């Protein structure tokens, strides 16, 4: 993965 | 004059020492082992990798998650990791064997952020399902689910004795929680409500550092509810970027940024004191070694590497 876009 | 002397440095001199290649998608988070020996990295490629903290040497790959991983965190004794995944689980890992000891099930959307308490009998989680969960390490069971926020939870962190949890969220709020009861002890949204992208207690547990998706870091005295310092100059409007207190030498604030740089600020003066150049995509995560003046930095899809930087103070 959600943090990596 | 013949008596002129080199003044004492007021800025760090971090310089690139190693570049760590191996992940095949964006890196999501880097964390140094408490014992200083290891760096763990999480990635969208569903893997955790372990690297020597001083030599950048690849050590092992840890696998089992079925989707990408947004966060990883060490236990106090450097023997366990916990990881937070898009597959809606957290997993507890034995580092030496690489085996998954426990799968933590209960979140109904991506698990985004993770941390052990200092005692390392508890894990705290934050999710896109807008909940914070607290888990028993030995049983892998969910002890409490907190209705923490009204949008995805971006960060979750215990204070230095584990009595408090701080959480951040896209709903614009920072909240402090009583570990023992799950009760909310404080809500900060002192002024406007841009998404809070990251938050963390200061090492002494009396302040919180919070990032907001408006190109700003703020140091907060949470007992007073006042903003003590503001740090600007970087770019952060999109991603949940980790920030750090660097305490091994000079007292800095360290963060990644969406202009592919690592930013270093003087904690007291708010002056940008260094910008580390090298990455080729957003620096999503940075971490500071527990005893040596070493920074790890990690970057997204057009980079996929970790970098180790070292300074003299």
């Amino acid at each position: 993965x959600x943090r990596a876009x | 004059s013949a008596t002129q002397s080199k003044p004492t440095p007021v800025k760090p001199n971090y310089a690139l020492k190693f570049t760590l290649a191996g992940h095949t998608k964006a890196v999501s988070s880097v964390k140094f082992s408490p014992n200083g020996e290891w760096l763990a990295s999480s990635s969208a490629d569903k893997l955790i990798k372990i690297w020597g903290a001083y030599d950048g040497k690849f050590e092992k790959t840890i696998s089992g998650h079925k989707l990408g991983i947004s966060d990883v965190a060490w236990s106090s004794d450097s023997n366990l990791l916990v990881s937070a995944s898009d597959d809606k689980t957290l997993k507890i890992w034995d580092v030496s064997s690489g085996k998954c000891l426990k799968t933590l099930k209960g979140h109904s959307n991506y698990v985004f952020c993770c941390n052990f308490n200092p005692q390392s009998n508890l894990i705290v989680s934050g999710s896109f399902d807008e909940s914070v969960r607290i888990w028993d390490v030995k049983t892998g069971k969910c002890l409490k689910t907190l209705p923490a926020h009204s949008d995805p939870v971006s960060a979750v962190h215990f204070n230095r004795d584990g009595s408090l949890i701080v959480s951040s969220s896209y709903d614009g709020l920072c909240r402090i929680w009583d570990t023992a009861s799950g009760q909310c002890l404080k809500t900060l949204i002192d002024d406007d409500n841009p998404p809070v992208s990251f938050v963390k207690f200061s090492p002494n547990g009396k302040y919180i550092l919070a990032a907001t998706l408006d190109n700003t870091l703020k140091l907060w005295d949470y007992s007073k509810g006042k903003c003590l310092k503001t740090y600007t100059g970087h770019k952060n409007e999109k991603y949940c970027i980790f920030a750090n207190f660097s305490v091994t030498g000079g007292k800095w604030i360290v963060s990644g940024s969406e202009d592919n740089l690592v930013y270093i600020w003087n904690l007291q003066t708010k002056e940008i004191v260094q910008k580390l150049q090298g990455h080729t995509d957003v620096v999503i995560s940075t971490a500071c070694h527990p005893t040596e003046n070493i920074i790890a930095s990690a970057a997204l899809e057009n980079d996929k590497t970790i970098k180790l930087w070292k300074s003299d103070c």
